[PDB]
C-alpha cells in the first residue's frame, strides 16, 4: 500500500509550475532560509537574560523559600508547640519537642526543620495556626556542608527576625487570600 | 518574508507586564469562602 | 601521490589492517621561460586532446573498478540478495505431508 | 539596537587575528627581503633574480 | 620563523572562536553567552584553557605516548599547515604554490589519516566505528568539494590561490556561481563535522567518539583542530567564491581599502554563518547525511563542472 | 509527460542536475556551432 | 470510493459490503455451537443479524454506516472478525452454564459522584450523519 | 540490511481536528 | 569601574539611564530602569563590594523590591522592620570558616555541644 | 617548487608548536590539585574512484583554453562514463 | 550486538538506560531499564494523609506538574463527592491547560534538542519561564505548585494574574509559530521525523498509549472530549488527531495541542466566575486563615484537616485525566481511614516507554532518541 | 615573596571558577529547573558553566532529583571518572538530603552517601536563581582553594 500511497502522493504534485515550485524550494532552500531569517531576527533582538547576582528573577509574596519561625512584634516566639506543622509535613522535616517554660506558656524546646528532608510545599505555613512558621523569600541559602542545611531547633529558624521586614510584608499582602 | 504578518508584532519582550507587583495591595482581594445562603 | 595513495589507497590498507587483522656552466635559455607552463597545464595540453583515448580508457578502467567494487563487495546487502527470501504460497504444500 | 556588538566582539578579535596572520607573514617577509612577496613567481622571475644579483656585481 | 606569525594568531583565533561560537549561538537563542569571565567573556577562552591545563589526569598512562599522543598533533599540524597557501592579501600568502589548491586537497586527504588513526588508537569499538563514520563522511563530501573546486578552477586559470582570488577582480565567483557557494558551504559544513551534519558530533557521541585517554590536552587539541579546520574551510569559501581580499571596488573616500581586513570581514561572515547554521537547523543523522553527499552534492557538483565548463567554452570566456 | 513530472518532483536534485548539466552539454553542442557568425 | 479511514493501520477495504456479508454469515453459522440459553449467543445472534441485514439491504458502504450506526465499515469488519475469533475461542474452554454453588455478590454503592469529575459521558448518537 | 528504511515521503500537511468543531 | 574581569560590567553598562532608588545600610545601591524596555531587567542592585560579592547580601528590606514581589523600596519597609527583635543581615557565611558558618547543637564544632540522651545518668 | 621550502619548514615548526601544546598540560598540575560494515569499504572505494576522476579533472580544469572544444568534449565523454558508473552505483544502491 | 545506550544528553532525559540489541546501525530491539527513578511513590502515599499525598503528584511528572495534582484531586473528589465551585473548576483547567502548554513547550523542544535543533529549546524555555511566573505567583513554587488541592484549589489567584495570563496569551501564538517555522518546514526536521516511530492504531491501543501517541495514529480519543472532567464540556477546543502516526504527526499535534490549549486558556480567562475558591464543605477544605482564627468550629476543622485529614469513605475509583504525557490516571483504593490505601498511579510513560521496543525496531540508532523524544518520556512517572 | 604564590593561586582559582563545566546528573525535575538555569533567562553559559554530556571532561557534577538506590552505582561510577579538581553540587531536597523520599526504601538518604558533596543547592524545587546561587557558591569554594600555597606547604 505504501507503494501506491507514494505513487498518489507524488501524482498530487504533478502539474508543471507546481513541480517547479517544489523543485525551487528543494533546489534553493526556502523553508530553511525562513529558519535562518527567524534565527537572525532573534540574533539581533534584545536578550531575555538576567545578570543574576545583581538582578534576580521575579517572585511573588506566596513564594516558598527558606523557612523562618516568625515572632510576635513584642518578642515572644509565635510558635506555640501545637505540632500541626510537624503533623502536616509530608516529608516529616520538622521535629518539635515542647516544654512548659517557666513563664508557664507552652513553647518548643526543639523546633528543627530538616531543610534537606523538606519539600518546600508551604503546608507548614498553612497548617500553623498563628503563622508561627512561614517560608521567607530567601531561597538563597546553599550551604557548603549538609549539617548546616539541617536548620537547628528554633535558633536558625529564629533568623526570620531579619526577614520579618519582608515576611511581614508578604503576609500583609497575602492574608487577603 | 517570514512569520511576520503584522501579527508577530506581539513580541515576547513585554516591558509593561506585572505593572502592579504582586505583594503591593492596591486592591484588597476578598476571595469569598462560603456562598451567602450558607 | 599524496591524495590517491595516502588518502585513498593506504586508507584502504589501513582498513584492511584495523578490521580483518592478519594475526657555473649552465646557459639558461631565456626562451621558453617567458611563459612558464605549470605541470597541470602541460599535462592537460596533452591528456585531453592528443592522447585522449589513453584517457578515455582509464575512464573505462575506473568504471570497471566501480562495477567491480559493487559486484564484489555488495555482500548480499542490497538487491543482489535483498530482493526477497523468495517464498511463494501456491508452490508450497503447507507441511501437512512433511 | 547595537546589542549584537557584544557577540560581534569575539568575531572581531578573531578577525583581528587573521589580519595579523596576513600582515605578520607579510611584514616579516618584507623585512628579510627589501621587497614584498611576488605571487606569480614563475621560473622567468627566478632566472631574472639570479641574473639581477649577478648584474649588481 | 614567520610560521609563528601564522600559528600563534591562528591559535588565538581558534581560542576566541570557541567563545565566538558560544556567544553568537547564544545571542541567537535570546541569551548572552560567556559574559562574566572577561569584560564581555573575552577572557572566557583563556579560562577554558587554563582550566583544561590545570586539570589532573584521570590516569597518567604516559606509556602509550607514540600511538595517540602524536595523532592529535598530526590532525592539528595538518589543520595548521593548510594555512600556508591561504593568501590573506596580495603577496601575503606564506608560500605561493603554483598548485596551491591541489595541496589543500592533499592536506584534507591526510586529515582523513588524522581522524582514522586518532580513532583507532582509542580502543573503544563504539568510538572507533564513530571515528570511521566521521572519516567516511569527511571523505565523501571531499569528492563534492573537489568538483566544486574544479568549477571555481575552470573559471580561474590556475590552481594558484592568489590567482583564484585575483581572478575575481571583475566579479566574485559568489555572484554567478551562488548555487556553488551554497554547495561548498554545505560541504565545508559536512567535510568538517561542525554542521547540521554532525551526528558523529551529537553532543554526547562526540566526546566518547574521538578518544579514551583525554587528559584534557586531547579534548582541547581536537576542538582547537575542529575550530582551525573551520577557520580554514571558511577561509576557502572566501578565497574561491567571495573575493579573497578584494573590495566591492566602489573605491570609497571613507574606505582606504585594506586587503587583509576585507579577507577578515569575509571569513568572519562565513564563521558567523557556520554558527548561525548550527543554531537554526536539526542534525542530519549520518544516514541521510551520507545519502546527501552522494545523491545530492555529487550530482549537483558534476552538473556544475559541466555547466561552468560549457557556458565558458561556447562563449570563449576561459 | 506525467512520469517526467513524477520524476522531477520525487527526485528534484537528479532532475535538476540532468538540466543544470544539459545547459552545459547543450550550450557547446548547438549554441557554439550557432556562433559561427 | 472511500479515500482512507482516519485511523492508521485500518486500511480502507473497497469490497467492504461483501466481506462484511461473508463475516456475518460465518458468525451466524459458527455461533450455533454455543448453548442457546446463554446471553452471549442471544447477543451475537441479534447484533450479527441486524448488521448482516442492514449490510444486505444497503449497497454503498456509506449507507451501511449511515443506517448501521457503528462507525466505519473497516472498524465494523475488525469487530466482526474479532467476534469470529471470540466464538472460535469460546467453543474452547467452554464457560457456558452455571456451577451449583455460583456465589456472585452484586455490590452496589450509590454514592453520587460530583459532576465535575471524569465521568464517561455517552457521546454522539447515530444521528451524527 | 533489509530493514524497512524510513521513507521521508508522506501525505501533505492537513490539520485534522475531530468532528466536534461546530456542533459536537 | 576598573573591573573588566566580571559581569559587574553588565550592571555598569546598565545604570546608564537607570535611576537610583535608595541605598541600604551595607552600601548596595538599588537601581531602577523602567519604561525603556526588557521587563525583568528593570530592578537590580550594585553590591558596593565589587569583589567578594554574592547574592543574599541584599537585606530583607529590599529583597522584596528587588525580586519584584513588592513595589516598596527598602526605604519604605524600613519603617515596618520590627525594632524589638529586628536583626541585621548575615551575608550567608556558608563555608567561610567555622564560627561564621552555622552549626547544629551536637556538631562538635559548635561551642556547647549539647547531649541529647533523654535519660539523666547517675 | 622554490616556494615549497616555506611549507617544508612549516611542517617542522608546527610539529614544535604542537609538541609545546602537548607538554604544557603535562608540566603543570603537580601532586596537589559489529563484525564488519562493508559499506565503509564501498564508500571508501567509491571515494577512491571519484578522487581519481577529480585528479583527471584538475589538468582539464586549468588547461581548457588550450583544448578548445575538443578537450572539453573528450572530458565530457570521460564524464559521461563517470556518470554511467555513478548511475550504476546509485541504482544498485551503494549510496546509503 | 548489545549496546548500553544511556542518557545521551543528561538533564533532558535523566535516567534513560536503554539496552539496545542492535544490528549494525539498525536497532533490532530496545529494552528500557526502569527503576533508576523509582522513588517509593506508590508506597509512600499509603503512609501519609490525602493532603500530604498531593505534593507527590506534582513530583510524578516533573514537566507537567499541575495535571497530576488535578488527576489526584479528581480521585479524592470522585470518592468524597466533593462538589467544587465553578471558579475552582475554571482555575483548575486554566492551570491544567497552562500545564499542557508548559509540557509541550518542553517535550517538543527538548525533543527538538535531542534531534539537534538547539534554539527552539531556549525559546520554549523562555516561554516556560513566563508560565512559571504564573505557577510561582499563584501558589509559590515555580515547578511543584501543590495548588490543586482535593476540594477546589489551594487559594485564589492574585489580583493581577488574569491580566498577565492574557498579556501572555496574546503573545503566545507567535511563539508557537516560531517553534513551528523553525521546525515544521525544515527538511532536516521532516527527514528526522517523518515515518519515524509509526504506530498503527491497533498498536497504540494494544500498548495502552492513550495520549498524544493515541491521536497520532488517528484514534480520536481525548479524555477531555470523552470524559469531560471539568468546564471542558463547556470550553470549545478541537483535539488535533494525526493521520500517519509517525513522530512528525505527534510533533504536529503537540504543536497544535499547544494552540488549542491557548484557546482553552483564553476561554478560562474570559469566563471565570467570581465564586468561592474551595468547596464550601469545610470538612474537606481547610477554612481560610481569617475564619479559622475568628471561628471556633472552623479552627477545629483546620486542626482535623491539617492533622487528621478527610477520611474519604471506603471505595476504589480510577480517575483519569488527559495529562500532557497522556492519560494520567490515579487508581485510588481508599480504606475508610484518613490515609489512602494503594494509591496506584497509572502514568503514561510506563505504557509509552513500553512502546519503545516496537516503535524503534529497524530504526537507526540515532532514531532511538527521537522516539524517546516524541513519547514525552519523563522517568518520574516510570 | 609569598605574593607571587598568592597571585598564582588567584589565577588558578580564577580559571577554575570562570570555566566550571558540570556533568549535570539531571535526574527528575531538578534537572528541569537546572534546564531553566541553563535556559535563556538565567544563563549558565554566562558564568562559563557548560553542561557537559559526559563525565570525562567536567569540573563539577550537579546531581539533581531523587538519587535512587539503583542509580547510586551509576552516579558513583560517573563520579569516579571526573578529573581530580572536581566538585559535586547537590541540587534539590531529594539529591542533597533524604528529601520527600527520605524514608523511601529505594531512595538513598542524600547523594552525600555516594559522592562527597561541596555545595547543596537548597529548596526541593530550587528556584533557577537558587541553583545559580549554589553555583556562585561553588565559585567561592574555588576562590578559597589556594592549591599552589598548599603545594608549597
Ligand atoms: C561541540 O560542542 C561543544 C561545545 O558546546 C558549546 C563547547 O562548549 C565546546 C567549546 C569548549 C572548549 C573548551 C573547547 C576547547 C577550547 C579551549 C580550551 C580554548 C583554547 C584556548 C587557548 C588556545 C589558550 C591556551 C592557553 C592559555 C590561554 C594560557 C597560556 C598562558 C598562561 C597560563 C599565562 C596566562 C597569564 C596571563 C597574565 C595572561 C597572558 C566544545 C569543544 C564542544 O565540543
Ligand atoms: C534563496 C537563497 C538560498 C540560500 C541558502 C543559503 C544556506 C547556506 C547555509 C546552509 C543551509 C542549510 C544546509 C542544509 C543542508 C541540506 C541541504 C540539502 O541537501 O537539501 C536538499 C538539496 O539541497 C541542495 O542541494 C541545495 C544546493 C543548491 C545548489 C543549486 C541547486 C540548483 C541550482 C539551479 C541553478 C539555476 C541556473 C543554472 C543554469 C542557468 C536535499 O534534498 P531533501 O532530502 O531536502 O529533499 C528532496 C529529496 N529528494
Ligand atoms: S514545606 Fe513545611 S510542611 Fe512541607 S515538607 Fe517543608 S517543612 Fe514540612
Ligand atoms: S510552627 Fe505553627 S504548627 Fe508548628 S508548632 Fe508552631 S504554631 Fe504549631
Ligand atoms: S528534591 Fe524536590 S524538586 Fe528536587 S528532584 Fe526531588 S522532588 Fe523534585
Amino acid at each position: 500500500d505504501d507503494e501506491e500511497a507514494e505513487q498518489l502522493a507524488k501524482e498530487i504534485s504533478k502539474d508543471w509550475s507546481t513541480v517547479f515550485e517544489r523543485s525551487m524550494n528543494t533546489l534553493f532552500l526556502t523553508e530553511m532560509v525562513r529558519g535562518l531569517s527567524l534565527t537572525l531576527k532573534y540574533f539581533f533582538d534584545p536578550k531575555v537574560t538576567i545578570n543574576y547576582p545583581f538582578e534576580k528573577g521575579p517572585l511573588s509574596p506566596r513564594f516558598r523559600g527558606e523557612h523562618a519561625l516568625r515572632r510576635y512584634p513584642t518578642g515572644e516566639e509565635r510558635c506555640i508547640a501545637c505540632k500541626l506543622c510537624e503533623a502536616v509535613c509530608p516529608a516529616q522535616a520538622i521535629t518539635i519537642e515542647a516544654e512548659e517554660r517557666e513563664d508557664g506558656s507552652r513553647r518548643t524546646t526543639r523546633y528543627d526543620i530538616d531543610m534537606t528532608k523538606c519539600i518546600y510545599c508551604g503546608f507548614c505555613q498553612e497548617a500553623c495556626p498563628v503563622d508561627a512558621i512561614v517560608e521567607g523569600p530567601n531561597f538563597e541559602f546553599a550551604t557548603e556542608t549538609h549539617e548546616e542545611l539541617l536548620y537547628d531547633k528554633e535558633k536558625l529558624l529564629e533568623n526570620g527576625d531579619r526577614w520579618e521586614t519582608e515576611i511581614a510584608e508578604n503576609l500583609r499582602s497575602e492574608s487577603l487570600y | 518574508p517570514c512569520a511576520h504578518p503584522e501579527y508577530l508584532e506581539a513580541v515576547p519582550k513585554a516591558t509593561e507586564y506585572r505593572l502592579r507587583c504582586p505583594a503591593t495591595i492596591d486592591e484588597e482581594a476578598i476571595v469569598p469562602s462560603s456562598d451567602p445562603e450558607t | 601521490f599524496l591524495v590517491v595513495y595516502i588518502g585513498a589507497i593506504a586508507v584502504l590498507f589501513l582498513f584492511v589492517v584495523m578490521m580483518f587483522h592478519i594475526q657555473s656552466l649552465r646557459y639558461t635559455v631565456y626562451a621558453g621561460k617567458v611563459r612558464s607552463w605549470t605541470n597541470l597545464e602541460t599535462l592537460g595540453n596533452l591528456l585531453y586532446t592528443y592522447y585522449f583515448v589513453w584517457f578515455l580508457v582509464p575512464s573505462l578502467i575506473l568504471l570497471v573498478a566501480m562495477i567491480g567494487a559493487i559486484v564484489l563487495t555488495m555482500h548480499r546487502t542490497t538487491k543482489v540478495k535483498r530482493q526477497d527470501v523468495f517464498r511463494r504460497n501456491a508452490i508450497d504444500f503447507r507441511r501437512t505431508i512433511m | 539596537s547595537l546589542v549584537w556588538l557584544e557577540a560581534m566582539l569575539p568575531l572581531g578579535i578573531i578577525g583581528g587575528m587573521l589580519c595579523i596572520m596576513g600582515n605578520s607573514q607579510y611584514y616579516i617577509h618584507k623585512a628579510y627581503h627589501g621587497r614584498p612577496k611576488h605571487i606569480g613567481h614563475d621560473e622567468w622571475d627566478v632566472a631574472m633574480e639570479r641574473r639581477d644579483k649577478k648584474v649588481v656585481e | 620563523a614567520e610560521i609563528l606569525g601564522i600559528i600563534l594568531p591562528l591559535l588565538l583565533g581558534v581560542a576566541f572562536l570557541v567563545l565566538a561560537e558560544r556567544k553568537v549561538m547564544a545571542f541567537v537563542q535570546r541569551r548572552k553567552g560567556p559574559d562574566v569571565v572577561g569584560s564581555f567573556g573575552l577572557l572566557q577562552p583563556l579560562a577554558d584553557g587554563l582550566k583544561l591545563i590545570l586539570k589532573e589526569p584521570i590516569s597518567p598512562s604516559s606509556a602509550n605516548f607514540f600511538l595517540f599522543r602524536m595523532a592529535p598533533v598530526a590532525t592539528f599540524m595538518l589543520s595548521l599547515v593548510a594555512w600556508a597557501v591561504v593568501p590573506f592579501d596580495y603577496g601575503m600568502v606564506l608560500s605561493d604554490l603554483n598548485i596551491g589548491l591541489l595541496y589543500l586537497f592533499a592536506i584534507s586527504s591526510l586529515g582523513v589519516y588524522g581522524i582514522i588513526i586518532a580513532g583507532w588508537s582509542s580502543n573503544s569499538k563504539y568510538a572507533f566505528l564513530g571515528a570511521l563514520r566521521s572519516a567516511a563522511q569527511m571523505v565523501s563530501y571531499e569528492v563534492s568539494i573537489g568538483l566544486i573546486l574544479i568549477t571555481v578552477l575552470i573559471c580561474v586559470g590556475s590552481c594558484n590561490l592568489s590567482e583564484i582570488v585575483m581572478a575575481q577582480k571583475q566579479i566574485w565567483f559568489g555572484i554567478p556561481l551562488f548555487p556553488v557557494l551554497v554547495m561548498f558551504f554545505i560541504s565545508c559544513l559536512a567535510e568538517t563535522n561542525r554542521a547540521p551534519f554532525d551526528l558523529p558530533e551529537a553532543e554526547a557521541e562526540l566526546v566518547a567518539g574521538y578518544n579514551v585517554e583525554y587528559s584534557s590536552m586531547g579534548f582541547a587539541l581536537f576542538f582547537l583542530g575542529e575550530y582551525a579546520n573551520m577557520i580554514l574551510m571558511s577561509g576557502l569559501c572566501t578565497l574561491f567564491f567571495l573575493g579573497g581580499w578584494l573590495p566591492i571596488l566602489d573605491l570609497p573616500i571613507f574606505k582606504k581599502i585594506p586587503g587583509s581586513i576585507w579577507f577578515s570581514i569575509k571569513v568572519l561572515f562565513f564563521l558567523f554563518l557556520y554558527i548561525w547554521v548550527r543554531a537554526a537547523f536539526p542534525r542530519y543523522r549520518y544516514d541521510q547525511l551520507m545519502g546527501l553527499g552522494w545523491k545530492v552534492f555529487l550530482p549537483l557538483s558534476l552538473a556544475w563542472v559541466v555547466s561552468v565548463s560549457g557556458l565558458l567554452v561556447t562563449f570563449q570566456w576561459l | 509527460m506525467e512520469k517526467l513530472r513524477m520524476f522531477v518532483a520525487q527526485e528534484p536534485v537528479v532532475a535538476a542536475s540532468c538540466l543544470i548539466g544539459g545547459v552545459g552539454l547543450f550550450l557547446p553542442a548547438v549554441v557554439r556551432p550557432i556562433l559561427d557568425s | 470510493v472511500k479515500q482512507t479511514t482516519g485511523i492508521v493501520g485500518l486500511d480502507v477495504v473497497p469490497n467492504a459490503r461483501a466481506v462484511l456479508i461473508d463475516l456475518y454469515s460465518k458468525t451466524l453459522k459458527e455461533i450455533q455451537a454455543v448453548p442457546e440459553d446463554e446471553g452471549y449467543r442471544k447477543a451475537v445472534e441479534s447484533f450479527t443479524r441486524q448488521r448482516l441485514n442492514v449490510c444486505k439491504e444497503e449497497e454503498d458502504w456509506e449507507m451501511i454506516e449511515k443506517r448501521l450506526g457503528c462507525g466505519q465499515v473497516e472498524e465494523l469488519i475488525e469487530e466482526a472478525r474479532d467476534e469470529l475469533t471470540l466464538i472460535g475461542k469460546m467453543i474452547e474452554w467452554d464457560p457456558w452454564g452455571v456451577p451449583d454453588d455460583y456465589e456472585c455478590e452484586v455490590i452496589e454503592n450509590d454514592a453520587p459522584i460530583p459532576k465535575h469529575v471524569p465521568q464517561h459521558r455517552p457521546g454522539p448518537l447515530p444521528e451524527q450523519f | 540490511a533489509a530493514a524497512a528504511a524510513a521513507a521521508a515521503a508522506a501525505a501533505a500537511a492537513a490539520a485534522a481536528a475531530a468532528a466536534a468543531a461546530a456542533a459536537a | 569601574r576598573c573591573l573588566p574581569d566580571g559581569n559587574l560590567l553588565q550592571t555598569k553598562i546598565h545604570n546608564i539611564g537607570a535611576t537610583l532608588v535608595g541605598v541600604d545600610k551595607f552600601g548596595n545601591k538599588y537601581y531602577q530602569k523602567l519604561g525603556d524596555t526588557q521587563y525583568g531587567r528593570h530592578r537590580w542592585v550594585e553590591y558596593a563590594s565589587k569583589d567578594r560579592y554574592n547574592a543574599s547580601q541584599v537585606p530583607a528590606e529590599w529583597h522584596g523590591w528587588l525580586h519584584f514581589i513588592t513595589d516598596h523600596t527598602g526605604d519604605e519597609l524600613l519603617s515596618l522592620k520590627p525594632k524589638r527583635y529586628g536583626l541585621e543581615h548575615k551575608e550567608n557565611f556558608s563555608g567561610e570558616g567555622d564560627a561564621y558558618i552555622y552549626h547544629s547543637k551536637g556538631h562538635t564544632l559548635n561551642p556547647g555541644q549539647k547531649n541529647w540522651t533523654r535519660y539523666q545518668s547517675w | 617548487m622554490l616556494e615549497f621550502a616555506p611549507i617544508f619548514i612549516y611542517l617542522v615548526i608546527s610539529l614544535l608548536v604542537s609538541l609545546i601544546l602537548l607538554g604544557v598540560p603535562f608540566l603543570f598540575a603537580s601532586n596537589s590539585s559489529s563484525r564488519f560494515d562493508i559499506r565503509f569499504y564501498l564508500v571508501s572505494i567509491l571515494f577512491l574512484i571519484f578522487d581519481l576522476e577529480v585528479t583527471f579533472f584538475f589538468p582539464w580544469a586549468v588547461s581548457l583554453n588550450k583544448i578548445d572544444l575538443f578537450g572539453f568534449w573528450s572530458m565530457m565523454a570521460f564524464l559521461f562514463i563517470l556518470t554511467i558508473g555513478f548511475l550504476y552505483e546509485w541504482k544498485r544502491g551503494a549510496l546509503d | 550486538f548489545t549496546l548500553n545506550f544511556g542518557p545521551q544528553h543528561p538533564a533532558a532525559h535523566g535516567v534513560l538506560r536503554l539496552v539496545l540489541e542492535m544490528n549494525g546501525e539498525v536497532v533490532e530491539r530496545a529494552e528500557p531499564h526502569i527503576g533508576l527513578l523509582h522513588r517509593g511513590t506508590e508506597k509512600l502515599i499509603e503512609y501519609k494523609t490525602y493532603l500530604q499525598a498531593l505534593p507527590y503528584f506534582d513530583r510524578s511528572d516533573y514537566v507537567s506538574m499541575m495535571a497530576q495534582e488535578h488527576a489526584y484531586s479528581l480521585a479524592v473528589e470522585k470518592l468524597l463527592n466533593c462538589e467544587v465551585p465553578l471558579r475552582a473548576q475554571y482555575i483548575r483547567v486554566l492551570f491544567c491547560e497552562i500545564t499542557r502548554i508548559l509540557n509541550h513547550l518542553l517535550a517538543l523542544t527538548t525533543h527538538a534538542m535531542d534531534v539537534g535543533a538547539l534554539t527552539p529549546f531556549l525559546w520554549a524555555f523562555e516561554e516556560r519561564e513566563k508560565l512559571l511566573e504564573f505557577y510561582e505567583r499563584v501558589s509559590g513554587a515555580r515547578m511543584h505548585a501543590s495548588f490543586i488541592r482535593p476540594g477546589g484549589v489551594a487559594q485564589d489567584l492574585p489580583l493581577g494574574l488574569c491580566r498577565d495570563i492574557d498579556s501572555f496569551t496574546q503573545q503566545f501564538a507567535s511563539r508557537i509559530d516560531e517553534l513551528e517555522e523553525m521546525l515544521t518546514g525544515n527538511r532536516i526536521w521532516k527527514q528526522r521525523l517523518v515515518d519515524i516511530g509509526t504506530v498503527t492504531a491497533q498498536q497504540a491501543k494494544d500498548w495502552g498509549f492513550s495520549g498524544v501517541m493515541l491521536r497520532g495514529p488517528g484514534v480520536c480519543w481525548d479524555l477531555r472530549r470523552a470524559a469531560p472532567y471539568d468546564v471542558y464540556d463547556q470550553l470549545d477546543f478541537d483535539v488535533p488527531v494525526g493521520t500517519r502516526g509517525d513522530c512528525y504527526d505527534r510533533y504536529c499535534i503537540r504543536i497544535e495541542e499547544m494552540r488549542q490549549s491557548l484557546r482553552i486558556i483564553v476561554q478560562c480567562l474570559n469566563q471565570m466566575p467570581s465564586g468561592m475558591i474551595k468547596a464550601d464543605d469545610r470538612k474537606l477544605c481547610p477554612p481560610s486563615r481569617c475564619r479559622m482564627k475568628l471561628s471556633m468550629e472552623s479552627s477545629i476543622h483546620h486542626f482535623e484537616l491539617y492533622t487528621e485529614g478527610f477520611s474519604v469513605p471506603a471505595s476504589s475509583t480510577y480517575t483519569a485525566v488527559e495529562a500532557p504525557k497522556g492519560e494520567f490516571g490515579v487508581f485510588l483504593v481508599s480504606n475508610g481511614s484518613n490515609r489512602p490505601y494503594r494509591c496506584k498511579i497509572r502514568a503514561p510513560g510506563f505504557a509509552h516507554l513500553q512502546g519503545l521496543d516496537f516503535m524503534s525496531k529497524h530504526h537507526m540508532l540515532a532514531d532511538v532518541v527521537t522516539i524517546i523524544g516524541t513519547q514525552d518520556i519523563v522517568f518520574g512517572e516510570v | 615573596a609569598e605574593f607571587v604564590i598568592s597571585k598564582v593561586d588567584d589565577l588558578m582559582n580564577w580559571a577554575r571558577t570562570g570555566s566550571i563545566w558540570p556533568m549535570t546528573f539531571g535526574l527528575a525535575c531538578c534537572a528541569v529547573e537546572m534546564m531553566h538555569t541553563g535556559a535563556a533567562r538565567y544563563d549558565l553559559d554566562r558564568f562559563g558553566i557548560i553542561f557537559r554530556p559526559s563525565p570525562r571532561q567536567s569540573d563539577c557534577m550537579i546531581v539533581a532529583g531523587t538519587l535512587t538506590n539503583k542509580m547510586a552505582p551509576a552516579l558513583r561510577k560517573v563520579y569516579d571518572q571526573m578529573p581530580e579538581p572536581r566538585w559535586v553540587i547537590s541540587m534539590g531536597s531529594c539529591a542533597n538530603g533524604g528529601g520527600y523520599y527520605h524514608y523511601s526504601y529505594s531512595v538513598v538518604r542524600g547523594c552525600d552517601r555516594i559522592v562527597p558533596v561541596d555545595i547543596y543547592v537548597p529548596g526541593c524545587p530550587p528556584t533557577a536563581e537558587a541553583l545559580l546561587y549554589g553555583l556562585l557558591q561553588l565559585q567561592k569554594k574555588i576562590n578559597r582553594r589556594k592549591d599552589f600555597l598548599h603545594w608549597w606547604n
